[PDB]
RNA sequence: CCCCGAAAGCUAUUUAGGUAGCGCCUCGGACGAAUACCAUAGGGGGUAGAGCACUGUUUCGGCACCGAUGCAAACUCCGAAUACCUAUGAGUACUAUCCGGGAGACAGACUGCGGGUGCUAACGUCCGUAGUCAAGAGGAAAACAAUCCAGACCGCCAGCUAAGGCCCCAAAAUCAUAGUUAAGUGGGAAACGAUGUGGGAAGGCAUAGACAGCUAUAGUCGAGUCGGCCUGCGCGGAAGAUGUAACGGG
């Protein structure tokens, strides 16, 4: 008899809106367990590290800063 | 006569010959070196 | 400015996008020949199914 | 019987053996070496047998470098057991061999004796081999 | 002077994976020549000539001459690629000297 | 109904004689089977026999290539248990030359009543003489 | 008689050969480019490969460190091709979407590719992805659901082709030009063994005379000879039970 045989339910993480798409305020952009992407301009962060848009515009990804962090922002 | 898959010269008096599509070894000195591939 | 495409093999067992490329060029059966505009958009469909069409350029 | 002192995991997936050996295909430690020409598996007992043959033939007059280590465990079912009910038990350890991999190197002997020892050793291995010597590049 | 290799130009339609495989099937060897003040030059060499040259030891430390028709280059061997299992040379690099 | 079949009452069979000295067995047999079946006539009909009569002389002088004289085997089975009989070409040609030609041509003719009727038109003789002078055969060189 | 045409999946179930919701079929209504194929533009990745910068593991030296050297589904300093999302656009096509009536189905199979398990066993078992069968006839593979070619409205004693073929059974070349094989290899099988033959790149000795044989290195003779490497096609290794029976036959 094996001592294995368990696993957890899926969580459906990942990027929901890619670069170049238009969003409205409140749209969820990234679902993530940790902070792989950071919040840029017009982007807010939830209590579970979810990134969402706070204004209408176009999504844009970039790499910025002295630590080389990945940022996502919304251009109005 | 030795019958084996591998046949080789043993001493300087062994000769490798071919008869009717069969490879044989015949020795001038000692009869016990006689071989036939098979 | 226009090119002629002829279907030379069957399309029954091919991939779905290959069948759709044939339908988007307008070929309907073996031996059918059509005349289409010479544009990159048409050339892409032709190049995807190169192995079962013949082009009179 | 070479085998790792400890391992992070006990059982590993089968995998597939593909490709060539671009790494580990150059004579580095000695002057003459034997290398594989086709792919396969090499067991610890085979490694030990070939090493014993080479050492016995050359009479420990030089130094032998072994460049293969069996870090992969292989399992088997206890026999008369049906399918299912978990993975088997570790029985032996192997090394995966790709074409071009060097198995043994010899330092400090004459080429005739090294070649005769390598010919003695090659009869114990389950794949074809060949002899190479060091070169500038 | 002492070491001379006859070569022919290797063009863009002769560069690539399939082209190189066809060249080696025809028993030829691709080579590249780079060095100070000039752009790289791609050439093709004879397998037998390359093997004969590599057999000698002075080839790796002496200036060699590569002749493509009228164009002549003086170079040193820099890098060599061999097949992992058959030891056949597969590609050569030459640094201008 | 514009394509017509040959009528058996209107078929003419002609007599030819062939000498087998120095000929290859199978390459002679194919031509013999062709002319027995009637494939050389413009009135050929699949269900009608239209072929010719072929007399074969010097039957023991036929040849085979390679080592087939000693290595080609002929089998038969008496239907009793263990009753497989075996011979080879060089003994069979000395003993019964006509059965070699019978086997070779029978293997190339159709298997049925029409084939049985067709093979009746081949006459094989070991020597250089045949008893069919009354039919006035013509020399055929195939 | 005419038209269209599935599924053997997901989730739950005292549920597992039953059933229910969703997915897949059909009919009616609304509404037309909002749809798809392809091109161009924008975008995130951590797989194949690779590597040792972390975590482990490995060999040999020097003094845990230093120099070389390997390995990894649960290692990563790196990192594709494809797939996937969005926008614009030519051409082709009854496409997409919404609201209602009626269902069936929830036992799948094989083949290729990427894998777990098993012995890199099984016409084995469990997933992902595509094709065929299921529900599909015709030609080829001797016969042969699942392979190759190809999608049958009806009739014709007309023509051109696909896969596969052109000596006879049995339709079409005993066709043409160069080579190889002697094993009926073709038309079953390995490590290994061998002056079998064809081709290629080098090397050693040699008409102040080379190899073999012979006379006690010299000597009679009169041109090649010697030993390896790469490669094409062959040989042995090769033993079973009713009947040749491992080209369909000749
Ligand atoms: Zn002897």
């Amino acid at each position: 008899s094996t001592k294995n045989g368990r696993d957890s339910n899926p969580k459906m993480l990942g990027v929901k809106v890619y670069g170049g798409q238009t969003v409205t305020a409140g749209n969820i952009i990234v679902r993530q367990r940790g902070t792989e992407f950071h919040a840029g301009a017009n982007v807010g962060m939830g209590r579970d590290h979810t990134l969402f848009a706070t204004a209408d515009g176009v999504v844009k990804f970039e790499v910025k800063g002295q630590f080389g962090r990945r940022y996502v922002k919304v251009e109005t | 006569m030795k019958v084996q898959a591998s046949v080789k010269k043993i001493c300087g008096s062994c000769k490798v010959i071919r008869r009717n599509g069969v490879i044989r070894v015949i020795c001038s000195a000692e009869p016990r070196h006689k071989q036939r591939q098979g | 400015k226009t090119i002629k495409v002829t279907q030379t093999k069957s399309s029954s067992h091919r991939l779905k996008n290959h069948k759709l490329c044939l339908q988007g060029l307008g070929l309907r059966r073996i031996g059918h020949t059509v005349e289409v505009q010479d544009t990159p958009s048409n050339r892409g469909m032709i190049n995807k199914v190169y192995y079962m069409v013949s082009v009179e350029e | 019987m070479l085998q790792p002192k400890r391992t992070k995991f006990r059982k590993v997936h089968k995998g597939r053996n593909t490709g060539l050996a671009h790494r580990g295909s150059t004579v580095s430690f000695g002057s003459i070496a034997i290398k594989a020409t086709e792919r396969g598996r090499m067991t610890a007992r085979q490694i030990e047998a070939a090493r014993r043959t080479i050492s016995r033939r050359i009479k420990r007059g030089g130094k032998i470098f072994i460049r293969v280590f069996p870090d992969k465990p292989i399992t088997e079912k206890p026999l008369e057991v049906r399918m299912g009910n978990g993975k088997g038990n570790v029985e032996y350890w192997v090394c995966e061999i790709k074409p071009g991999k060097i198995l043994y190197e010899i330092e400090g002997v004459n080429e005739d004796l090294a070649r005769e020892a390598f010919a003695l050793a090659a009869a114990k291995l389950p794949f074809k081999t060949t002899i190479v010597t060091r070169t500038v590049m | 002077a002492n070491f001379v290799l006859n070569a022919q130009a290797r063009a863009e339609d002769k560069q690539g994976k399939g082209a190189s495989r066809r060249l080696r099937r025809e028993s030829l060897v691709p080579a590249i020549i780079y060095g100070g003040n000039a752009e790289p030059v791609a050439v093709t060499l004879e397998l037998r000539e390359l093997v004969k040259a590599l057999e000698s030891n002075v080839f790796f430390e002496e200036v060699v001459e590569i002749k493509v028709g009228d164009k002549v280059e003086n170079v040193k061997i820099q890098a060599l690629q061999r097949h992992p299992a058959k030891n056949t040379p597969m590609h050569a690099d030459f640094k201008r000297a | 109904m514009k394509t017509l079949s040959a009528k058996p009452a209107e078929v003419q069979h002609d007599w030819f004689v062939v000498d087998a000295t120095g000929k290859t067995l199978g390459r002679l047999a194919t031509e013999i089977a062709r002319r027995l079946r009637g494939k050389h006539k413009t009135s050929y009909t699949p269900h009608v026999d239209t072929g010719d009569y072929i007399i074969v002389i010097n039957a023991e002088q036929v040849q085979v290539t390679g080592n087939k004289a000693l290595d080609k085997k002929y089998y038969r089975h008496t239907e009793f248990p263990g009753g497989l009989k075996e011979t080879n070409f060089e003994k069979l040609v000395a003993h019964k030359p006509e059965e070699i030609f019978e086997r070779a041509v029978k293997g190339m003719l159709p298997k049925g009543p029409l084939g049985y009727a067709m093979i009746k038109k081949m006459k094989v003789y070991a020597g250089s003489e045949h008893p069919h002078a009354a039919q006035q055969p013509q020399v055929l060189d195939i």
